[PDB]
């Protein structure tokens, strides 16, 4: 909190945790993920659902 | 509603403001719904307490003298769930989500 | 190419009084009406029209 | 209902030889000058008209 390099990048975050899979259905998404490192990602993305 | 030509009152509206995909979605129905009740079952259980038993009786609480919870704050580690438990506690009551 | 441009904007709500009030993109909201190409299953508040 | 638009205008500056310069709610200010209906001894600051 009380920063905007690491506040507004969370808020954005908070909407994706919650937008590709969240309240919204299914469609054809299927959503390929790529990243570098599972070390430094959010737990919401780390977990299966 | 006014006539563009020459601004002319034609009809009063309906005030219906801007909710645009902001309010209008209503959405309960599956694959999240009233079969998909397997928890983490207290937890959901708090909610109908909290929500559909005011709703669905309304009048238990005027008999007791209180008023219902203002709302139900979930929360809790990522997927374990949340969106679950809201959803189909929604579809059994059947209202303006 | 003197063929004229039709003019976008989005559905603010719909009123049951077979209008549908617009927000355009222009500035001003205009209540127009539907044709027989307009039916209420492809019109949603959010619809480009 | 089809009568000319009487646009409102509050009465921003005034001067002493007919002119009152009217901020019209459209954007912009206009000078114009008063018919004889109204006056220049009706026309005070804050005036809407
Ligand atoms: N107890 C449950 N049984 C089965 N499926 C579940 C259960 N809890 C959650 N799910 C499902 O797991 C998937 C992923 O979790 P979801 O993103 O919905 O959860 P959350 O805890 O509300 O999340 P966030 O913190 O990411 O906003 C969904 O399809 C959801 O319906
Ligand atoms: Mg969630």
């Amino acid at each position: 909190s009380d920063t905007s390099g690491d506040r507004e990048v969370q808020r954005t975050m908070m909407q994706l945790l919650a937008e590709l899979d969240g309240f919204d259905p299914r469609g054809d998404v299927k959503v390929i993920g790529a990243t570098n490192r599972i070390d430094i990602l959010d737990p919401a993305i780390l977990r299966p659902g | 509603a006014l006539n563009q030509q020459t601004l002319a009152i034609v009809n009063v509206l309906p005030t219906s403001k801007d909710p645009m995909v902001y309010g209008f979605e209503v959405e309960e129905k599956p694959e999240v719904s009233y079969e998909d009740i397997g928890g983490l079952d207290v937890q959901i259980e708090e909610i109908r307490e909290a929500v559909e038993l005011p709703l669905l009786k309304p009048e238990l609480f005027a008999e007791v003298g209180i008023e219902p919870p203002k709302g139900v704050l979930l929360y809790g580690p990522p997927g374990t769930g949340k969106t679950l438990l809201a959803k189909a506690v929604a579809n059994q009551t059947r209202a303006t989500f | 190419l003197r063929s004229p441009p039709l003019l976008v904007g989005v559905v603010s709500d719909i009123l049951e009084d077979g209008r549908v009030v617009v927000k355009s993109s222009t500035g001003p909201k205009f209540v127009v009406n539907t044709s027989q190409y307009i039916n209420e299953e492809e019109l949603k508040p959010g619809a480009r029209v």
